[PDB]
Protein backbone atom coordinates (compact mmCIF):
# COMPACT_ATOMS: atom_id res chain seq x y z
CA UNK A 1 0.00 0.00 0.00
CA UNK A 2 1.13 3.86 0.51
CA UNK A 3 3.52 3.30 3.80
CA UNK A 4 6.62 1.52 4.63
CA UNK A 5 8.25 1.91 1.39
CA UNK A 6 10.94 5.05 1.94
CA UNK A 7 13.25 3.92 3.95
CA UNK A 8 16.86 6.43 4.45
CA UNK A 9 19.30 5.77 2.45
CA UNK A 10 22.21 3.52 3.30
CA UNK A 11 25.28 2.84 0.93
CA UNK A 12 29.07 2.53 0.71
CA UNK A 13 31.96 4.62 -1.60
CA UNK A 14 34.50 2.58 -2.31
CA UNK A 15 38.26 3.66 -4.08
CA UNK A 16 41.14 1.30 -4.54
CA UNK A 17 44.35 2.79 -4.75
CA UNK A 18 44.97 1.54 -8.49
CA UNK A 19 48.34 3.26 -8.62
CA UNK A 20 49.20 0.57 -5.23
CA UNK A 21 47.95 -2.08 -7.04
CA UNK A 22 49.38 -2.14 -10.31
CA UNK A 23 52.71 -0.99 -9.01
CA UNK A 24 53.16 -3.84 -6.61
CA UNK A 25 51.85 -6.07 -9.02
CA UNK A 26 50.60 -8.47 -6.18
CA UNK A 27 47.05 -8.47 -7.38
CA UNK A 28 45.17 -8.44 -10.21
CA UNK A 29 42.85 -5.25 -10.57
CA UNK A 30 40.01 -6.20 -12.17
CA UNK A 31 39.72 -9.54 -9.78
CA UNK A 32 39.45 -7.17 -6.64
CA UNK A 33 36.40 -5.44 -8.32
CA UNK A 34 34.99 -9.30 -8.99
CA UNK A 35 35.57 -10.02 -5.42
CA UNK A 36 34.02 -7.00 -4.25
CA UNK A 37 31.12 -7.30 -6.30
CA UNK A 38 30.80 -11.34 -5.22
CA UNK A 39 30.48 -9.82 -1.78
CA UNK A 40 28.12 -7.24 -2.19
CA UNK A 41 25.84 -10.17 -3.65
CA UNK A 42 26.15 -12.21 -0.67
CA UNK A 43 25.24 -9.38 1.19
CA UNK A 44 22.09 -7.70 -0.59
CA UNK A 45 23.98 -4.93 -1.76
CA UNK A 46 22.96 -2.90 -4.72
CA UNK A 47 25.90 -1.91 -7.14
CA UNK A 48 25.37 1.93 -7.85
CA UNK A 49 28.28 2.40 -10.45
CA UNK A 50 32.08 1.66 -10.04
CA UNK A 51 32.69 3.07 -6.72
CA UNK A 52 29.25 2.59 -5.00
CA UNK A 53 26.65 0.23 -3.40
CA UNK A 54 23.59 1.04 -1.98
CA UNK A 55 20.88 -1.24 0.30
CA UNK A 56 17.62 -1.73 -1.31
CA UNK A 57 15.99 -0.24 1.83
CA UNK A 58 13.72 -1.88 3.49
CA UNK A 59 13.85 -3.88 7.11
CA UNK A 60 17.18 -5.68 6.05
CA UNK A 61 19.23 -3.04 5.12
CA UNK A 62 21.18 -3.07 8.75
CA UNK A 63 22.01 -6.27 8.12
CA UNK A 64 23.04 -6.11 4.58
CA UNK A 65 25.22 -3.63 5.57
CA UNK A 66 26.94 -5.93 8.73
CA UNK A 67 27.82 -8.59 6.32
CA UNK A 68 29.61 -6.38 3.47
CA UNK A 69 31.45 -4.02 5.33
CA UNK A 70 31.88 -5.99 9.50
CA UNK A 71 32.62 -9.47 7.96
CA UNK A 72 33.61 -9.46 4.08
CA UNK A 73 35.50 -6.32 3.61
CA UNK A 74 36.95 -5.18 6.71
CA UNK A 75 38.76 -9.44 7.22
CA UNK A 76 39.69 -8.97 3.41
CA UNK A 77 43.47 -7.86 4.09
CA UNK A 78 44.01 -7.52 -0.10
CA UNK A 79 41.11 -5.08 0.28
CA UNK A 80 42.12 -2.69 3.20
CA UNK A 81 45.88 -2.33 1.63
CA UNK A 82 44.99 -1.34 -1.27
CA UNK A 83 41.83 1.33 -0.50
CA UNK A 84 42.39 4.84 -1.11
CA UNK A 85 39.07 5.49 0.19
CA UNK A 86 36.22 3.94 2.57
CA UNK A 87 32.99 6.12 2.85
CA UNK A 88 30.09 4.69 5.25
CA UNK A 89 27.01 6.17 3.77
CA UNK A 90 24.09 8.03 5.81
CA UNK A 91 21.32 10.06 4.55
CA UNK A 92 20.08 10.89 7.95
CA UNK A 93 22.49 10.43 10.60
CA UNK A 94 25.79 11.91 7.81
CA UNK A 95 28.88 10.30 5.84
CA UNK A 96 32.26 8.58 7.78
CA UNK A 97 35.38 7.72 7.45
CA UNK A 98 35.72 3.92 7.35
CA UNK A 99 39.57 3.92 6.88
CA UNK A 100 40.26 6.16 9.98
CA UNK A 101 37.41 4.34 12.41
CA UNK A 102 38.49 1.34 11.18
CA UNK A 103 42.53 1.93 12.56
CA UNK A 104 41.12 3.81 15.59
CA UNK A 105 39.32 0.87 16.55
CA UNK A 106 41.54 -2.05 15.48
CA UNK A 107 39.21 -3.51 12.37
CA UNK A 108 41.07 -5.09 9.75
CA UNK A 109 44.68 -4.53 8.83
CA UNK A 110 45.97 -1.87 7.24
CA UNK A 111 49.93 -2.10 6.79
CA UNK B 1 0.82 8.90 3.29
CA UNK B 2 2.05 11.63 5.77
CA UNK B 3 5.77 11.37 6.25
CA UNK B 4 5.85 13.59 9.44
CA UNK B 5 3.54 10.63 11.31
CA UNK B 6 5.11 7.67 12.58
CA UNK B 7 4.18 4.46 13.90
CA UNK B 8 4.16 4.15 18.08
CA UNK B 9 4.94 1.92 20.59
CA UNK B 10 3.46 1.29 23.79
CA UNK B 11 5.57 -0.36 26.49
CA UNK B 12 4.10 -0.31 29.72
CA UNK B 13 4.89 -2.31 33.18
CA UNK B 14 2.26 -3.02 35.88
CA UNK B 15 2.56 -4.20 39.49
CA UNK B 16 1.34 -7.68 40.22
CA UNK B 17 0.99 -7.20 44.26
CA UNK B 18 -1.73 -4.01 42.97
CA UNK B 19 -2.84 -6.21 40.42
CA UNK B 20 -3.91 -8.88 42.95
CA UNK B 21 -6.42 -6.67 44.42
CA UNK B 22 -8.61 -7.10 41.48
CA UNK B 23 -7.58 -10.08 39.78
CA UNK B 24 -7.52 -13.69 41.33
CA UNK B 25 -5.61 -14.99 37.95
CA UNK B 26 -3.04 -12.19 37.24
CA UNK B 27 -2.80 -13.38 33.56
CA UNK B 28 -6.27 -12.02 32.80
CA UNK B 29 -5.76 -7.93 32.43
CA UNK B 30 -2.26 -8.86 30.04
CA UNK B 31 -5.02 -10.65 28.40
CA UNK B 32 -7.58 -7.83 28.34
CA UNK B 33 -5.22 -5.04 27.27
CA UNK B 34 -3.91 -7.31 24.51
CA UNK B 35 -7.30 -7.89 23.42
CA UNK B 36 -8.03 -3.70 23.77
CA UNK B 37 -4.89 -2.68 21.96
CA UNK B 38 -5.29 -5.63 18.43
CA UNK B 39 -8.97 -3.73 18.30
CA UNK B 40 -7.24 -0.19 18.56
CA UNK B 41 -4.82 -0.62 16.01
CA UNK B 42 -1.70 -2.45 17.68
CA UNK B 43 -0.27 -5.81 17.36
CA UNK B 44 1.38 -7.14 19.99
CA UNK B 45 5.83 -7.82 20.01
CA UNK B 46 7.23 -11.77 20.43
CA UNK B 47 9.11 -9.73 22.69
CA UNK B 48 7.08 -6.61 24.52
CA UNK B 49 5.26 -4.02 23.79
CA UNK B 50 2.67 -2.92 21.07
CA UNK B 51 3.71 -1.84 18.27
CA UNK B 52 0.94 0.25 15.77
CA UNK B 53 0.20 -1.70 12.58
CA UNK B 54 0.02 1.61 10.65
CA UNK B 55 1.79 4.87 11.18
CA UNK B 56 -0.64 6.87 13.82
CA UNK B 57 -0.56 10.77 14.75
CA UNK B 58 -0.26 11.32 18.48
CA UNK B 59 -3.58 12.55 18.85
CA UNK B 60 -5.27 9.38 17.94
CA UNK B 61 -2.76 7.60 20.46
CA UNK B 62 -3.33 9.86 23.04
CA UNK B 63 -7.60 8.76 22.36
CA UNK B 64 -6.73 5.30 22.44
CA UNK B 65 -4.86 5.59 25.77
CA UNK B 66 -8.03 7.89 27.08
CA UNK B 67 -10.23 4.84 26.01
CA UNK B 68 -7.94 2.28 27.62
CA UNK B 69 -8.13 4.17 31.15
CA UNK B 70 -11.86 4.55 30.96
CA UNK B 71 -11.98 1.11 30.21
CA UNK B 72 -9.80 -0.44 33.20
CA UNK B 73 -10.12 2.16 35.58
CA UNK B 74 -7.44 -0.09 37.58
CA UNK B 75 -4.88 1.11 35.70
CA UNK B 76 -4.07 4.25 37.29
CA UNK B 77 -3.79 1.94 40.33
CA UNK B 78 -1.58 -0.79 38.98
CA UNK B 79 0.65 1.39 36.55
CA UNK B 80 4.39 0.91 36.97
CA UNK B 81 5.52 2.75 34.02
CA UNK B 82 3.70 3.92 30.59
CA UNK B 83 5.59 5.01 27.65
CA UNK B 84 4.48 5.85 24.69
CA UNK B 85 7.65 6.17 21.73
CA UNK B 86 8.33 7.82 18.16
CA UNK B 87 8.87 4.56 15.86
CA UNK B 88 12.28 6.22 13.53
CA UNK B 89 12.28 2.91 11.43
CA UNK B 90 12.66 -0.81 12.40
CA UNK B 91 15.11 -3.01 11.13
CA UNK B 92 15.50 -6.88 11.22
CA UNK B 93 19.20 -8.89 12.66
CA UNK B 94 17.79 -11.87 13.16
CA UNK B 95 19.24 -13.65 9.88
CA UNK B 96 21.97 -11.49 10.14
CA UNK B 97 23.01 -12.81 13.66
CA UNK B 98 22.69 -16.61 12.38
CA UNK B 99 24.41 -15.44 9.16
CA UNK B 100 27.91 -13.83 11.73
CA UNK B 101 27.76 -17.51 13.15
CA UNK B 102 28.25 -19.16 10.66
CA UNK B 103 32.21 -19.26 10.73
CA UNK B 104 32.31 -19.91 6.90
CA UNK B 105 34.56 -16.76 5.86
CA UNK B 106 38.35 -17.03 7.58
CA UNK C 1 24.86 17.44 18.95
CA UNK C 2 23.80 16.24 14.98
CA UNK C 3 20.08 15.66 15.24
CA UNK C 4 19.77 13.07 12.36
CA UNK C 5 21.27 10.59 15.11
CA UNK C 6 18.36 9.10 17.25
CA UNK C 7 18.66 6.88 20.31
CA UNK C 8 18.40 3.43 19.47
CA UNK C 9 15.94 0.49 20.91
CA UNK C 10 17.10 -2.99 20.78
CA UNK C 11 14.47 -5.70 21.41
CA UNK C 12 15.00 -9.68 20.88
CA UNK C 13 13.47 -13.15 21.95
CA UNK C 14 15.32 -16.53 22.27
CA UNK C 15 14.00 -20.23 22.36
CA UNK C 16 14.24 -21.40 25.58
CA UNK C 17 14.79 -24.92 24.20
CA UNK C 18 17.56 -24.30 22.19
CA UNK C 19 18.88 -22.08 25.76
CA UNK C 20 18.53 -25.02 27.28
CA UNK C 21 21.06 -26.75 25.21
CA UNK C 22 23.97 -23.95 26.56
CA UNK C 23 22.60 -23.47 29.82
CA UNK C 24 21.31 -25.43 32.48
CA UNK C 25 19.71 -22.07 34.53
CA UNK C 26 18.17 -20.40 31.70
CA UNK C 27 18.43 -16.81 33.61
CA UNK C 28 21.99 -17.04 33.25
CA UNK C 29 22.25 -15.73 29.28
CA UNK C 30 19.83 -12.91 30.12
CA UNK C 31 21.75 -12.04 32.53
CA UNK C 32 25.09 -12.54 30.51
CA UNK C 33 23.61 -10.22 27.59
CA UNK C 34 22.24 -7.54 29.88
CA UNK C 35 26.05 -6.94 31.78
CA UNK C 36 27.27 -6.81 27.95
CA UNK C 37 24.99 -4.09 26.94
CA UNK C 38 25.01 -1.93 30.20
CA UNK C 39 28.93 -1.89 29.48
CA UNK C 40 28.13 -0.69 25.59
CA UNK C 41 25.94 2.25 26.42
CA UNK C 42 22.35 0.52 26.88
CA UNK C 43 19.94 0.45 29.70
CA UNK C 44 17.41 -2.14 30.35
CA UNK C 45 13.76 -1.56 30.33
CA UNK C 46 11.65 -1.70 33.46
CA UNK C 47 9.20 -3.59 30.28
CA UNK C 48 11.57 -4.65 27.86
CA UNK C 49 14.53 -3.98 25.38
CA UNK C 50 17.88 -1.94 25.69
CA UNK C 51 17.51 1.76 25.15
CA UNK C 52 20.70 3.50 24.30
CA UNK C 53 21.22 5.89 26.80
CA UNK C 54 22.70 8.41 24.33
CA UNK C 55 22.38 8.80 20.67
CA UNK C 56 24.38 6.35 19.00
CA UNK C 57 24.62 6.17 15.11
CA UNK C 58 23.65 2.66 12.79
CA UNK C 59 27.59 1.99 12.30
CA UNK C 60 28.39 2.07 16.32
CA UNK C 61 24.91 0.14 17.04
CA UNK C 62 25.86 -2.71 14.25
CA UNK C 63 29.73 -2.61 15.61
CA UNK C 64 28.07 -3.72 19.18
CA UNK C 65 25.78 -6.27 17.81
CA UNK C 66 29.14 -7.89 16.17
CA UNK C 67 31.48 -7.98 19.03
CA UNK C 68 27.86 -9.22 20.87
CA UNK C 69 27.74 -12.16 18.46
CA UNK C 70 31.68 -12.83 18.33
CA UNK C 71 31.25 -12.92 22.37
CA UNK C 72 28.01 -15.22 22.32
CA UNK C 73 28.07 -17.81 19.37
CA UNK C 74 25.46 -19.59 21.01
CA UNK C 75 23.03 -16.57 20.13
CA UNK C 76 22.99 -17.91 16.36
CA UNK C 77 21.43 -20.59 17.41
CA UNK C 78 19.05 -19.85 20.53
CA UNK C 79 17.67 -16.03 18.51
CA UNK C 80 13.75 -16.01 17.69
CA UNK C 81 13.32 -12.39 16.95
CA UNK C 82 16.35 -9.61 17.27
CA UNK C 83 15.41 -5.92 15.99
CA UNK C 84 16.96 -2.32 16.22
CA UNK C 85 14.53 0.35 16.47
CA UNK C 86 15.47 4.05 15.99
CA UNK C 87 13.70 6.10 18.79
CA UNK C 88 12.37 9.35 17.52
CA UNK C 89 11.11 10.90 21.01
CA UNK C 90 9.98 9.12 24.41
CA UNK C 91 7.17 10.28 26.74
CA UNK C 92 6.24 9.27 29.59
CA UNK C 93 1.95 9.19 30.38
CA UNK C 94 2.60 6.94 34.37
CA UNK C 95 1.36 10.12 36.11
CA UNK C 96 -1.55 11.23 33.32
CA UNK C 97 -2.96 7.77 33.59
CA UNK C 98 -2.99 8.06 37.38
CA UNK C 99 -4.47 11.93 36.76
CA UNK C 100 -7.27 10.72 34.47
CA UNK C 101 -8.14 8.07 37.14
CA UNK C 102 -8.60 10.86 39.40
CA UNK C 103 -12.57 11.58 38.73
CA UNK C 104 -12.32 14.64 40.47
CA UNK C 105 -13.59 16.79 37.66
CA UNK C 106 -17.28 15.64 36.98
CA UNK D 1 24.11 18.19 28.89
CA UNK D 2 23.95 18.58 24.70
CA UNK D 3 21.48 15.95 24.37
CA UNK D 4 17.54 15.44 24.71
CA UNK D 5 16.86 19.22 25.21
CA UNK D 6 14.75 19.93 21.67
CA UNK D 7 11.45 18.14 21.75
CA UNK D 8 9.09 19.03 18.99
CA UNK D 9 6.52 21.63 19.33
CA UNK D 10 2.88 20.43 20.47
CA UNK D 11 0.27 23.00 21.39
CA UNK D 12 -3.04 24.40 20.89
CA UNK D 13 -4.90 27.73 19.58
CA UNK D 14 -8.31 28.72 20.93
CA UNK D 15 -10.88 31.39 19.74
CA UNK D 16 -13.75 31.94 21.61
CA UNK D 17 -16.76 33.13 19.68
CA UNK D 18 -16.62 36.30 21.76
CA UNK D 19 -19.67 38.00 19.77
CA UNK D 20 -22.10 34.66 20.46
CA UNK D 21 -20.75 34.95 24.30
CA UNK D 22 -21.83 38.82 24.84
CA UNK D 23 -24.54 38.49 22.79
CA UNK D 24 -26.15 35.33 24.48
CA UNK D 25 -25.47 37.02 27.99
CA UNK D 26 -25.20 33.41 29.46
CA UNK D 27 -21.69 33.37 30.69
CA UNK D 28 -19.10 36.37 31.57
CA UNK D 29 -16.23 36.42 28.65
CA UNK D 30 -13.38 37.50 30.82
CA UNK D 31 -13.60 34.29 33.53
CA UNK D 32 -14.12 31.80 30.59
CA UNK D 33 -10.67 32.83 29.70
CA UNK D 34 -9.32 32.86 33.15
CA UNK D 35 -10.91 29.26 33.51
CA UNK D 36 -8.95 28.29 30.56
CA UNK D 37 -5.49 29.57 31.35
CA UNK D 38 -6.22 27.65 35.23
CA UNK D 39 -6.49 24.58 32.93
CA UNK D 40 -3.43 25.19 31.34
CA UNK D 41 -1.67 25.74 34.78
CA UNK D 42 -3.05 22.07 36.15
CA UNK D 43 -2.42 20.41 32.83
CA UNK D 44 1.14 22.17 32.72
CA UNK D 45 0.74 24.12 29.56
CA UNK D 46 2.70 27.52 29.01
CA UNK D 47 0.30 30.24 28.16
CA UNK D 48 1.39 31.96 24.73
CA UNK D 49 -0.66 34.79 24.36
CA UNK D 50 -4.58 35.20 24.30
CA UNK D 51 -5.20 32.42 22.09
CA UNK D 52 -2.28 30.23 22.35
CA UNK D 53 -0.55 27.65 24.46
CA UNK D 54 2.62 24.93 24.36
CA UNK D 55 3.75 22.46 25.97
CA UNK D 56 7.05 23.00 28.00
CA UNK D 57 8.96 20.60 25.41
CA UNK D 58 10.29 17.58 27.49
CA UNK D 59 8.99 13.81 28.14
CA UNK D 60 5.55 14.67 29.51
CA UNK D 61 4.43 16.79 26.95
CA UNK D 62 1.81 14.15 25.48
CA UNK D 63 0.59 14.28 29.34
CA UNK D 64 -0.04 17.59 29.09
CA UNK D 65 -1.84 17.86 26.06
CA UNK D 66 -4.12 14.80 26.98
CA UNK D 67 -5.66 16.72 30.52
CA UNK D 68 -5.91 20.30 28.91
CA UNK D 69 -7.53 19.24 25.70
CA UNK D 70 -9.36 15.43 26.46
CA UNK D 71 -9.76 15.68 30.29
CA UNK D 72 -10.32 19.70 30.88
CA UNK D 73 -11.63 21.38 27.73
CA UNK D 74 -13.36 18.74 26.09
CA UNK D 75 -15.72 17.75 28.63
CA UNK D 76 -16.43 21.33 29.36
CA UNK D 77 -19.67 22.67 27.64
CA UNK D 78 -19.48 26.33 28.31
CA UNK D 79 -16.21 26.02 26.39
CA UNK D 80 -17.30 23.93 23.65
CA UNK D 81 -20.73 25.49 22.83
CA UNK D 82 -18.45 29.38 22.69
CA UNK D 83 -15.47 28.03 20.67
CA UNK D 84 -15.34 29.67 17.16
CA UNK D 85 -11.92 27.68 15.81
CA UNK D 86 -9.74 25.25 18.01
CA UNK D 87 -6.48 23.86 16.89
CA UNK D 88 -4.24 20.43 17.66
CA UNK D 89 -0.79 22.36 16.79
CA UNK D 90 2.16 19.66 15.94
CA UNK D 91 5.71 20.73 14.42
CA UNK D 92 6.12 17.33 13.70
CA UNK D 93 2.83 15.99 12.26
CA UNK D 94 0.48 19.05 11.05
CA UNK D 95 -2.29 20.84 12.70
CA UNK D 96 -5.90 19.70 12.71
CA UNK D 97 -8.92 21.04 13.20
CA UNK D 98 -10.40 19.88 16.84
CA UNK D 99 -13.74 20.78 16.63
CA UNK D 100 -14.68 18.93 13.18
CA UNK D 101 -12.69 15.74 14.82
CA UNK D 102 -14.27 16.07 18.30
CA UNK D 103 -18.38 16.15 16.28
CA UNK D 104 -16.93 13.30 14.60
CA UNK D 105 -15.96 11.15 17.13
CA UNK D 106 -18.77 12.66 20.24
CA UNK D 107 -16.51 14.25 22.44
CA UNK D 108 -17.49 16.88 23.88
CA UNK D 109 -21.21 18.49 23.68
CA UNK D 110 -21.60 21.26 20.51
CA UNK D 111 -25.26 22.62 19.79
Amino acid sequence: DLEDLAYPLLGTRIVLDEEKILKEGKYNLEDMYKMIDEYAKESGMIKINKETYHCKGDKYDLGCMTLFIYKYLIDSEWFTKNAKEWIWISEKEGNSDLISASKAEGEGIWE
Amino acid sequence: QDPGINRKAINFDLSTKSLEKYFKDTREPYSLIKKFMLENGFEHRQYSGYTSKEPINERRVIRIINKLTKKFTWLGECVKEFDITEIGEQYSLKETIQDLCAKDFH
